[PDB]
RNA sequence: CGAGCUGGAGAUACGCUUUGACUCGGGGAUGUCCGAAUGGGGAAACCCACCUCGUAAGAGGUAUCCGCAAGGAUGGGAACUCAGGGAACUGAAACAUCUCAGUACCUGAAGGAGAAGAAAGAGAAUUCGAUUCCGUUAGUAGCGGCGAGCGAACCCGGAU
RNA sequence: GAAACGAUGACUGAAUCCGCGCGGACCACCGCGCAAGGCUAAAUACUCCCAGUGACCGAUAGCGCAUAGUACCGUGAGGG
RNA sequence: CCCCCGUGACAGGGGGCGGAGGACCGAACCGGUGCCUGCUGAAACAGUCUCGGAUGAGUUGUGUUUAGGAGUGAAAAGCU
RNA sequence: AACGAUAAAAGAAGUGAGAAUCUUCUUCGCCGUAAGGACAAGGGUUCCUGGGGAAGGGUCGUCCGCCCAGGGAAAGUCGGGACCUAAGGUGAGGCCGAACGGCGCAGCCGAUGGACAGCAGGUCAAGAUUCCUGCACCGAUCAUGUGGAGUGAUGGAGGGACGCAUUACGCUAUCCAAUGCCAAGCUAUGGCUAUGCUGGUUGGUACGCUCAAGGGCGAUCGGGUCAGAAAAUCUACCGGUCACAUGCCUCAGACGUAUCGGGAGCUUCCUCGGAAGCGAAGUUGGAAACGCGACGGUGCCAAGAAAAGCUUCUAAACGUUGAAACAUGAUUGCCCGUACCGCAAACCGACACAGGUGUCCGAGUGUCAAUGCACUAAGGCGCGCGAGAGAACCCUCGUUAAGGAACUUUGCAAUCUCACCCCGUAACUUCGGAAGAAGGGGUCCCCACGCUUCGCGUGGGGCGCAGUGAAUAGGCCCAGGCGACUGUUUACCAAAAUCACAGCACUCUGCCAACACGAACAGUGGACGUAUAGGGUGUGACGCCUGCCCGGUGCCGGAAGGUCAAGUGGAGCGGUGCAAGCUGCGAAAUGAAGCCCCGGUGAACGGCUAAGGUAGCGAAAUUCCUUGUCGGGUAAGUUCCGACCUGCACGAAAGGCGUAACGAUCUGGGCGCUGUCUCAACGAGGGACUCGGUGAAAUU
């Protein structure tokens, strides 16, 4: 049980319900996690403890850097209490060390991957997710992201050795409605159980369906929702 | 609404005709034997309070 | 002004008045607190401060936007004026262009009025000579699912 | 529309007085004007307020009120 | 968790002990199943009886947020 | 018609013009986890006193929550402000926008949370942690004395700081018992003569070597600067040195002593009922919190506000000759709230309305327990018409010969069953269940003995028709449909087979994500998340499974070609001028996404021409003919179960088939019981009828 900030609940924007469903669940305080790790380069840290920290799905390791500054870090699958850890270019590719992709070997499994130097971790953060290094290009490294997509991440971006913790959300089977409620409000309200007024599927006389669409107009099974943007150049082979 | 209801106003005649039996019957007042102020038969005289002798106060 | 007055109040008491009450004109001096509201806060009319002078009582100051400053501005107006924005019912015996109509409404700015105004003009006389307003031209010319229907201007006569 | 002229959001972007704009595509000729700077009384519109008048009303009329935006209704706008 | 018995592809089974649950019965409390009553009501939706939930996807105060083709909706075109 | 719950009333005495209705006495009855008491909201003088008696009061009033007049409301410590922050609101500067305006960091506003000093009594007609009395406490300012030096932000750190369940030990509030104590008297009906009866039986504070559960704590010297912006003697980290039990520190509460208080009652006066004075006893034993000790123990996952006050640090600063802190005086003590009603005749419901309204306290006896049920304390109340009668009929009830579902759409309704203890208990199953299955027996009183008590066990005896002797109080079972389950819904005719659900799938989205709100290159939600995540669609636990058709439509993918817009391109055609020229119109070619066209795709829309049903089910919530046909059950079976197949018109995530358990679901059967019924009777209460009082309505 250790220090953090309060994460007050909210399911609607500066007015009305914008992200559908979302509502119940326990109180939960926000724990500040170290995603950047750069300002602690060269300083060694000891894994004080791993902790149950909601807001995440992935475990959290309580780190103590020899200077006195205690920081929380995404605990990776394998990290134990007492195991030392360091950040920077001058840092070994060992369990829990933060080092840019240029110093990171090929085929070597990583997580907490950035996208722009500084900013912080943005890829493979959930438990069990990992990015595997494919092979260095120019001032960019090709990687295999959790989805299966290949991205050009510029070598200068930090990473953490190993796959993310919390083994597997598998034996977690919820079981009863209300385990869902311990977290988020009655989800999936069928649009076919709605009225012509309410949603496009809604209406008719009994059980049905006729054209396949979401809440508003669109269509959902197979329809490229992606834009014709810049980031497409720093990307290779999408599908799955 | 108010299920059975009257079909026509009942005339000034008709209304008064059913009234033929409403006329009150005046008491059969008798003179009192010992204070003379009238009394009801079989009742105690209200004035002297007698019923052969004086039964009630005042 | 010239004997009354003491508000409607018609009610008793106290009184005031020709050393001119009362009422009528016209200027002053007071003018709590809220309100643009303006020290800060606020569920108007209440709560809480700081500065300066001051014998305590008490008096003055503490909003933002223009500009050296002087000095100006915020808010309020029944309708009328111009501007930004701008419907539908309705009519077309249905309706979509069209109509209703740049009407209703909202919003901004302002005044006792405003707007507009001193020809890169009107129009065919090598006439006129800033603008507005009224008459008339004239239901003309024209517009128009060339349908419903819409509808000028010059000339000339006047207000100025 | 044969649709000129004004105006202008986007893109362009001239001449300087043997110059420039217009005269209902457009060209010639004839004719009327000086843009891209500003100010401006008066006649005109209205009626919160005041006065005067009326083939206007006179208490179910006339303003909603012979005075009340009250009583009363409504959470409120509002209605009365 | 601590002890007792078993082995032939089997697991377990016994005692203690602990104190789990959209677990059970049931009041407060939330609710509205069936009948009657009530239908110019005691009441513009109720009453007596009976009945569902009753540690949960629970109930409830204050404060605050979302509204008009708009909100909200464990979804009746419900509620506003 | 009604006069607003069937919780009653009776009499006497008084008052008055007038009395069922106002007052007083004595009874009666009703509530008593309330129908008693204390708040909050809300109301606004309704509060108390004296007077009134037109209207209001469902009747009458002499009375009132009504009408008039007067009065009453007292705070340094209680609640709020002069303190703090949450959601939210606002917001100089800053980001957007036809206007109006929309956002938005710090800051500020905002309690429903944090923080913080007073306890016991007394008493107006009407106030009390507010006034009075007794004794405290808090901050500030100053005077005195001790101290003899530091004080220590707007900044740092520590602290405030927070769940759900269960539970060990001590306690108190509080409650019971008695031949404990104290007080008052008396009783008699037959007795008792007190070992009977009734009542009371200790709060505040101070001091105390007295008993005390439970709770809380490491101390110090160092090292790195790379951590807290900087500094720190503070805090974090690493290290060295004594950290078992103990050891410190605090004492819920009890006990003793003293003192102020209260205390059953007793007493004197009385203008009829108050005022004043006095004042006994303080035991032993039991029970006991949701309160206190306390931030205790354990277990669990869904992982449990912030900020100030507070404590510790240094920066700046004034300073060491007059410090901070302690101690004893004195002085000081702002604003608003405070009456009264407050589960209701004072609030919301037009009404003195059978409804609604957040928190707290809520006694005794009996009953495993309890805030249940019955009676009852304290306390409150009899519900603002009354009186007769004892018809029809209507309502709420009690009993019922013989029969027992024959009632009927349907056992609708109403019975039966009913608590606790012992015995006992089926198919089926997901191994938990089904289960309170089903069924049987016990239950009171006394005495003896045994024991863990309020008690319970064995034995013997007693009484009644009957012993959870009254109240609270499951009827049960067989089979089927649907839905797995708890849950949700049509406020006011539908609670369900609807919606949701755990689980499954298709699919989209690489992060300024897809998507969504929006004037908007604003801002925001998704998300302080990041593909073991988020959006959308569908199916709907679990088990076995989920087939064939890609022609049309949609989606993804191809591009060799056909089509295809603005623009580029200006060949050519024409107007006018004497002309240079200025102008109207203007092909070919080239020019993007889209469409034609090719292939894929089914838990894509769909079908059973692109193919004609794989299992499984089938007269079905699907079957027209139809009461299909045979079987079951019945005396008799349009329904129901079972087969069969001729499926008008089943069929595999618009899921197919099954499934233990669950259900105010729907269907058929059985046992039980019964006024549903043959077939109705008697009895009760409230109305209906009668008199007095008040007196509506739709309709015409
Ligand atoms: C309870 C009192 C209220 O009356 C009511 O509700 C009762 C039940 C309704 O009766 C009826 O529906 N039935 C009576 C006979 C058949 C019918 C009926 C038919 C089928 C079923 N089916 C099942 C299987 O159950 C049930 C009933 C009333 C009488 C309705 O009148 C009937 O309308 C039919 C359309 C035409 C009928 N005639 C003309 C042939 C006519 O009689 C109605 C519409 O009111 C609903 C009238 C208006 C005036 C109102 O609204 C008043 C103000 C009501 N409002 C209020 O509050 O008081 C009320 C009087
Ligand atoms: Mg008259
Ligand atoms: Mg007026
Ligand atoms: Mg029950
Ligand atoms: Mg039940
Ligand atoms: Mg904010
Ligand atoms: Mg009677
Ligand atoms: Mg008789
Ligand atoms: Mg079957
Ligand atoms: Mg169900
Ligand atoms: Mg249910
Ligand atoms: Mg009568």
């Amino acid at each position: 049980l250790t220090e953090a900030l309060p994460k007050t609940g909210g399911r609607n924007n500066r007015g009305r319900i914008t992200s559908r469903f979302i509502g119940g669940g326990h109180k939960r305080l926000y724990r500040i996690i170290d995603f950047k790790r750069r300002d602690k380069s060269g300083v060694n840290a000891k894994v004080a403890a791993i902790e149950y920290d909601p807001n995440r799905s992935a475990r959290i390791a309580l780190l103590h850097y020899a200077d006195g500054e205690k920081r929380y870090i995404l605990a990776p699958e394998g990290l134990t209490v007492g195991a030392t850890v360091n950040a920077g270019p001058e840092a070994e590719p060992k369990l829990g060390n933060a080092l840019p992709l240029r110093f990171v070997p090929v085929g070597a499994v990583v997580h907490a991957l950035e996208l722009v130097p500084g900013k912080g971790a943005q890829l493979a953060r959930s438990a069990g997710t990992s990015v595997q290094v494919q092979g260095k290009e120019s001032d960019y490294v090709i990687v295999r992201l959790p989805s299966g997509e290949l991205r050009r991440v510029h070598s200068e971006c930090y990473a953490t050795i190993g796959a993310v913790g919390n083994a597997e959300h598998k034996n977690i089977v919820l079981g009863k409605a209300g385990r869902s409620r311990w977290l988020g409000r009655k989800p999936h309200q069928r649009g076919s159980a709605m009225n012509p007024v309410d949603h496009p599927h809604g209406g008719g006389e009994g059980r049905t369906g006729a054209g396949r669409v979401p809440v508003t107009p669109w269509g959902k099974p197979t329809k490229g929702l992606k834009t014709r943007r810049k980031r497409k150049t720093s990307d290779r082979f999408i599908v799955t | 609404a108010k299920h059975p209801v009257p079909k026509k106003k009942t005339s000034k005649s008709k209304r008064d005709m059913r009234r033929s039996h409403h006329a009150l019957t005046a008491p059969n007042l008798t003179e009192c034997p010992q204070c003379h102020g009238k009394k009801l038969s079989h009742h105690i005289c209200p004035n002297c309070g007698y019923y052969d002798g004086r039964q009630v106060l005042a």
